[PDB]
């Protein structure tokens, strides 16, 4: 799946790589003992394959979602290619950034 | 891998032009097609040896000629069609010969990664056409005269009177494969060529007929040989 | 320019023999040169690329070495099949050029050729022209004495005949015989028969026909 | 191919990683659908995959070629090992470096 930035902004995309506890896990949800994610576009390409051991469980789950982001340009195209495991992105962001300040932490009242 | 076909040839008067196209089909490694590689065109007169006409590579850039065919011979290629070009002007009775397409070894461009070759290899030839004849002559073409020879045993066709070179035989459409003897055609005293073919048959008959194919002329004819 | 000189021009050789032929260089051509069988009617086919590699496909049984201007190709255990012509060829520099070639023959047992004498049609006498044709089959050796007698009397000057190339499994030649002569001169006599004389045969065998 | 450094100076050593587009074009430049390049030293050792996608053209190519380097100490000696995909170093660098400065930005001559 291809998408062209037409947002004249830099677009915030979003995805996840799911790797299951076990190969039977794999094999149920994907059917592939060996899948990979591609994620390209301009000035980004990584690849992620997915690794499967046992765990400790968090959120009584013993899988993990490993979660990426990039800033695709205006103009620029980002291609999402994946044999299995991959956390499409679904609703992604238009932004222009603005000079530059921070987060504030409080529980005082706006 | 990569087939040739050179195809254009035939009988033309002295002093004409003719165009030769040689296509590409299939490929090679990497699905590497006849743009990847670098073509020549080489000529064989009948009953001699092997001369190289002239060479183009993948991208259509370092042609080059021999001094025999430079400035007459121009040497071309339409990479999206696959296929190259030999545009013969002043054409020479010498020049009569088979004219074959051969490719060359090695890889000079994958243009999709970007990738070219600085130099032009230009070396083994390891694809070849079937050929196409070219026939520099201003006598007129005719059509060949076919008799039979009716009958282990033998049964034969005679293509009697005809110019200019090739014929096909192929009796019963290939169905007698074995023994077969198309025999070399002469050059009758006339002036115009001969030729007999044969097939080994026991003493079994079954008809036999003999399936006669002269470019030149549209001359198609599938004669019979009943005793 | 660069000329190839081969040898020898042909060499006749059993099957099993090992051959060597030879492919010298007017100058140092460092190891660009391959060679190129070419079965007769055929287009040639490459056999060793770069002085000393086999092209995929080509039997194990050819070899080629050499370098500078020196070179060979060597046909390990000769079979029928190799029978054809071989080119040596060069691409150190323009004109690329090719060697004379060099013809492989083929010796074998002696073969008897079986004899065959074959008449016109009713549509060839009748468009005023006689050809009368004597077709030796699958024999060896080459050459094979073709004469013609017409109610025995030799035929000299009206003659053709037309070999044809060795064959590729059995190694046996063929020769057909083309008598041209009008049709007022068919009606005159009747017998005609053709006496060959060749190696494989004991004794002439004459195959003939009457007139009708 | 190995290189011991002899300079008795510091050797800066780039090489790249050629990343195609299709499996065909991998076949065709290198002939393993599996490649690797191996760059290690005494104190340096990474192993180059290549990784194969659609990417969006840049300078009309859809390909890659990633872009490494080292300074081998002097005396140290570094190893390229390579299956396919390997831009091979050709001229490398001998210095010494200074003490430490920076990158001007500017129009004005000297």
């Amino acid at each position: 799946r291809s998408y062209v930035n037409n947002q004249e902004k830099e677009v915030l995309v979003l995805w996840g790589v799911h790797h299951p506890s076990n190969i039977e896990e794999q094999r149920a949800l994907y059917r592939k003992d060996n899948a990979y994610v591609s994620v390209v576009s301009s000035n980004y390409n990584r690849r992620f394959t997915p690794e499967i051991a046992k765990r400790p469980k968090v959120r009584d789950q013993s899988g993990r979602m490993n979660y990426y982001w990039t800033l695709l340009e205006p103009g620029d195209t980002i291609i999402f290619e994946a044999t299995g495991n991959l956390i499409a992105p679904w609703y992604a962001f238009a932004l222009s950034r603005g000079p530059g300040s921070g987060i504030i932490t409080s529980n005082a009242p706006l | 891998e990569v087939q040739l076909q050179e195809s254009g040839g035939g009988l033309v008067q002295p002093g004409e032009s003719l165009r030769l196209s040689c296509v590409g089909s299939g490929s090679s490694f990497g699905e590497s097609t006849l743009s990847y590689y670098a073509v020549s065109w080489v000529r064989q007169a009948p009953g001699k040896g092997l001369e190289w006409l002239s060479i183009i590579n993948a991208g259509g850039g370092d042609i080059d000629y021999a001094d025999s065919v430079e400035g007459r011979f121009t040497i071309s290629r339409d990479n999206s069609k696959e296929t190259l070009y030999l545009q013969m002007t002043n054409l020479r009775v010498e020049d009569t010969g088979v004219y074959y397409c051969a490719k060359h070894m090695s890889m000079q461009q994958v243009v999709s990664a970007g990738w070219e070759r600085a130099d032009l290899v230009g070396d083994a030839f390891d694809v070849w056409g079937q050929g196409t004849m070219v026939t520099v002559s201003s006598a007129s073409t005719k059509g060949p005269s076919v008799f039979p020879l009716a009958p282990t045993a033998a049964l034969g066709c005679l293509v009697k009177d005809y110019f200019p070179e090739p014929v096909t035989v192929s009796w019963n459409s290939g169905a007698l494969t074995s023994g077969v003897h198309t025999f070399p055609a002469v050059l009758q005293s006339s002036g115009l060529y001969s030729l007999s073919s044969v097939v080994t048959v026991p003493s079994s008959s079954l008809t036999y007929i003999c399936n006669v194919n002269h470019k030149p002329s549209n001359t198609k004819v599938d004669k019979r040989v009943e005793p | 320019d660069i000329q190839l000189t081969q040898s020898p021009s042909s060499l006749s050789a059993s099957v099993g023999d090992r051959v060597t032929l030879t492919c010298q260089a007017s100058q140092d051509i460092r190891k660009f040169l391959n060679w190129y069988q070419q079965k007769p009617g055929k287009g040639p086919k490459l056999l060793i690329y770069d002085a000393s590699n086999l092209q995929r496909g080509v039997p194990s049984r050819f070899s080629g070495g050499g370098s500078g201007t020196d070179f060979t190709l060597i046909i390990s255990s000769l079979q029928p099949e190799d029978v054809g012509t071989y080119y040596c060829q060069q691409y150190d520099g323009l004109p690329f050029t090719f060697g004379g070639g060099t013809k492989v023959v083929i010796k074998r047992t002696v073969a008897a050729p079986s004899v065959f004498i074959f008449p016109p049609s009713d549509e060839q006498l009748k468009s005023g022209t006689a050809s009368v044709v004597c077709l030796l089959n699958n024999f060896y050796p080459r050459e094979a004495k073709v004469q013609w007698k017409v109610d025995n009397a030799l035929q000299s000057g009206n003659s053709q005949e037309s070999v044809t190339e060795q064959d590729s499994k059995d190694s046996t030649y063929s020769l057909s015989s083309t008598l041209t002569l009008s049709k007022a001169d068919y009606e005159k006599h009747k017998v005609y028969a053709c006496e060959v004389t060749h190696q494989g045969l004991s004794s002439p065998v004459t195959k003939s026909f009457n007139r009708g």
